[PDB]
């Protein structure tokens, strides 16, 4: 399968990933092509925080699914 | 009005963002109507929450001041309705836009730290007794969120 | 109060002022200033931005807005000649629409303002 | 004889072989050898050039071919994250047309290779 | 009016320019475009070497004209 | 056969080079076959000057080979029509194309600089009469580059 990544700006990006990559996989996915490193990167998706241990499957983004892109974060 | 300013409001009304409606005012074009969706299996689940969103005469050098005016019953938010984020303070990067800010309300929604300033006795309610703080979120989500 | 390069009104502390009448390339477009880059520095860090767009950020910041790097201003260079040709021969259009109507790479307005413009001339 | 990267066939000491269904940018296009760069290394110069490329000219000489201007290898640095970007999102299409038949960016090759590609999976 | 040069690799670029234009003016328009300085420039126009002193009328070089740019060139 | 030359050929037949036809060669694709113009205002024009082009096994490292076929009076050329210009020997960069070598082999037809080591009792006939060796040019223009 294959999802979208919305980037910073708004320009889509699309990702090659099948439904056990885990968010981990993803994120270094997205320092392939927008060259920001794994640490300093959040997926949000459905106005959930896609977690970096668990896998693309415990979310259910199945495929033509968009993944938002924010810079590091921390509430509270 | 700076054109950083402009561009990013038109890529917010052509390119939207699902349950995240943000329009501009008209008495005054820095300063933004947003309106946040209760996301997907956070207690705040089918909530209307209003929020105002303004962009300070330094942006994007300083991050925006987001504030919610819809009450909820959450950690991270207070009385009048300010957040902590600290993508709104600490670690605010002009890298970000708006809608960074935006998407990231919305993951609070989803993931209210009790590690707050005081959060009140409610972040000691998140922490002691989770249980009933889910039940009272989905209270005031219910009976101050639901435009119905 | 009208610029000579770029054909808008800024003041001397500002970026200059175009218009692409195509879709310019997002890679292309400063962090900072969501615009297409202009003068552009590649930080040590690896980034780009904007000459004034950097300077004014490190007025009072030190840090790459991108990654938190300290960034000593002085340790940025220009950017490769093939970044600014990508840049340069970008299309925009005339700012003096309602007298020239005339589109071209942005690094020939300025001349083109001083040889074929009926706006520039008449000066508005 | 057949490369774990890019899917062709060459040396160690060769730049990798990719089949560009669209047009590539002549500014994104190596002076050395006429294709996309590949590992773009800045010259102090401002020129930019594949890496095998440039390191295998400054073998035997000593000067950015394109001004003449002296160039110790040791001096160039990798281009900026920009360039890199366009360069890695230009599309390729898949080395083993007779099983497989896909395009794709440039970057995402190598992995396509293991994850969804019968002609890498078979080997030839 | 405006006239065309060939650059290094294949691709052609547009100058504007007017008759009285010297050959020396064309090579630092060139400068400006390409990142060539005019020192290491010939340009070449029917088969002619067109000499720096000298005018784009001295070569009859009108509108839509295609010259011809080589890096730096000396024969003997 | 090094991709760089492959290229180069394409940008040559479909991007030609007026008067200066170059295609090549069949029996083995290192090896063009040239023809150059005899240029404007040249004691040249209007011949057809044939020539041969080698590309050695190092191009582009090393310049191409290039050699006139055509017999021509010309300082800068010699007897067996090989030709002195620094950009095939000297100043040879691989920034330079078969294109730029052939755009500067037609402007030495244009201006033909009788300082060579010595180019025959012919640079020194256009050092001390150029009135009878643009003379003598045209004669051997005429009488062997008109294919007739
Ligand atoms: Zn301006
Ligand atoms: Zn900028
Ligand atoms: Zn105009
Ligand atoms: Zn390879
Ligand atoms: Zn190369
Ligand atoms: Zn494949």
């Amino acid at each position: 399968m294959q999802i979208f990544v919305k980037t910073l700006t708004g320009k889509t990006i699309t990702l090659e990933v099948e439904p056990s990559d885990t968010i981990e996989n993803v994120k270094a996915k997205i320092q392939d092509k927008e060259g920001i490193p794994p640490d300093q990167q959040r997926l949000i998706f459905a106005g959930k925080q896609l977690e970096d241990g668990r896998t693309l499957s415990d979310y259910n983004i199945q495929k033509e699914s968009t993944l938002h892109l924010v810079l590091r974060l921390r509430g509270g | 009005l700076p054109r950083r300013i402009i561009k990013e409001t038109q890529r917010l009304l052509a390119e939207p963002v699902p349950g995240i409606k943000a329009e501009p005012d008209e008495s005054n074009a820095r300063y933004f109507h947003v309106v946040i969706a209760g996301p997907q299996d956070s207690p705040f689940e089918g909530g209307t929450f209003k929020l105002e969103l303004f962009l300070p005469e330094e942006y994007p050098m300083a991050a925006p001041k987001v504030r919610f005016m819809t009450k909820i019953y959450h950690p991270n938010v207070d009385k009048l309705g300010r957040i902590k984020l600290d993508i709104l303070a600490d670690k605010w990067s002009p890298a970000l836009q708006i809608r960074t800010v935006l998407l990231s309300i919305q993951a609070l929604l989803s993931a209210p730290n009790p590690d707050d300033p005081l959060a009140n006795d409610v972040a000691e309610q998140w922490k002691t007794n989770e249980a009933q703080a889910i039940e009272t979120a989905r209270a005031w989500t219910r009976l101050y969120a639901m435009n119905n | 109060p009208l610029c000579a390069v770029c054909g808008q009104a800024h003041s001397l502390e500002e970026n200059h002022f175009y218009s692409y009448p195509e879709e310019v390339d997002d890679d292309l477009i400063c962090h900072i200033c969501l615009q297409a880059l202009l003068d552009p520095l590649d930080t040590p860090c690896g980034h780009t931005y904007c000459t004034l767009c950097l300077t004014n950020f490190l007025v009072e910041k030190d840090f790459c807005p991108m990654d938190r790097k300290p960034l000593v201003l002085q340790h940025c260079k220009k950017s490769s000649i093939l970044v600014n040709k990508l840049l340069n021969k970008l299309l925009v259009t005339c700012p003096f629409r309602e007298h020239c109507t005339q589109v071209l790479q942005r690094c020939d307005l300025e001349h083109h303002f001083q040889t074929s413009c009926k706006g520039a001339s008449h000066y508005g």
